[PDB]
């Protein structure tokens, strides 16, 4: 029959890293899991910075939407950095749009 | 939070009252959500929501256990406009209940349908769509600077578009935002300049379309 696309995103631990001048990382764990023969596009928005990427050079920026697909798993990376957390703990919403 | 969602793409067809869309929290610990739907339109060349009836979600608020799977209806109020296509946004949040956190919302689109037309995703739909010369996608394209690709559908059926090729055979071309061209709306997104003289050196390009059964090639004119 027509088969009808189902994804789990989880995926299936957060981020951790006064007044030490220095640059802390971290990193998490998000995926996205369909179920078709065919690739689903999908989009990741994020409302001291956070990256796709490892080593850091490309930016979620604040309710900008990023691009990512997937094929019959998907990781939903997320690198963490630190030279607008409160004490010190943040709060980020992420959208995943379908 | 860990949540399987199906479908991932509901419908509610002109003779359908009602949809339901499952939620599953296939995580360890215990979930509580908000579930709403919103009224999507691409005015103003950008994507609005806003306060809506036409389509009422229930339950509006669940917990959902781990390993629990909940039913979501999604009810139609009355009858759609007549031939037309109306766009949404179902909207799941997960309520909250040196560290940085993470706090999901899941939004995906939903579609529903007066007399006329359909989603062209069963038998049924799909007869109805034969008949009826606007029931899809009917696309054009225009470059503009300050560059920006604007794109307006002329039918009666929104485009999910992924990518866009100059030829039939052709390879898809660069863009370093954009997906979804609702009927009767035009989207503007930005491209590269090298995206734009690219565009500029011919007058028929095609995007590829997820929104019907399979993945297709679908042609847009030059306005």
């Amino acid at each position: 029959h027509h088969h009808s696309t189902g994804c789990t995103v989880g995926g299936s631990g957060t981020l951790n890293f006064l007044t030490e001048v220095a640059s802390a990382a971290t990193g998490g764990n998000i995926s996205v899991t369909c179920d078709g023969t065919d690739p689903v596009d999908f989009t990741v928005a994020i409302d001291y910075n956070v990256y796709r990427d490892a080593a850091r050079t490309n930016l979620y920026v604040v309710n900008q939407p990023q691009q990512f697909t997937t094929v019959s798993a998907t990781a939903v990376p997320i690198f963490g950095a630190i030279p607008t957390p409160k004490a010190y703990k943040d709060t980020l919403l992420v959208t995943v749009n379908f | 939070a860990t949540f399987l969602i199906w479908p991932i793409y509901p419908k509610i067809e002109a003779n359908e009252k009602a949809t339901a869309v499952w939620l599953q929290n296939t995580g360890k610990t215990d979930a509580m959500v908000q579930i709403r739907v919103f009224k999507w339109n691409q005015d103003g060349l950008k994507d609005n929501y806003s306060e809506q009836s036409e389509i009422i979600p229930s339950p509006p608020v669940a917990k959902i256990k781990a390993g629990e799977k909940h039913m979501l209806r999604l009810t139609k109020s009355v009858n759609l406009p007549d031939g037309k296509e109306q766009s949404y946004r179902l909207i799941v949040d997960e309520l909250p209940i040196s560290k940085v956190s993470f706090q999901m919302r899941y939004s995906i689109p939903l579609f529903a349908y007066g007399k006329g037309i359909g989603s062209g995703l069963t038998e049924e739909s799909q007869k109805l769509n034969a008949k009826n010369a606007l029931a899809k996608p009917v696309l054009q394209w225009s470059v503009r600077n300050n560059s920006e690709l604007y794109l307006k559908n002329n039918g009666q059926k929104f485009a999910r578009l992924s990518a866009l090729k100059t030829s039939k055979t052709g390879n898809d071309i660069s863009l370093g935002a954009f997906g979804y061209v609702l009927s009767n709306s035009t989207v503007k997104f930005a491209i590269d300049q090298s995206t734009a003289h690219e565009l500029a050196k011919t007058s028929k390009i095609y995007g590829v379309d997820s929104s019907g059964i399979k993945q297709e090639l679908i042609e847009i004119t030059k306005m």
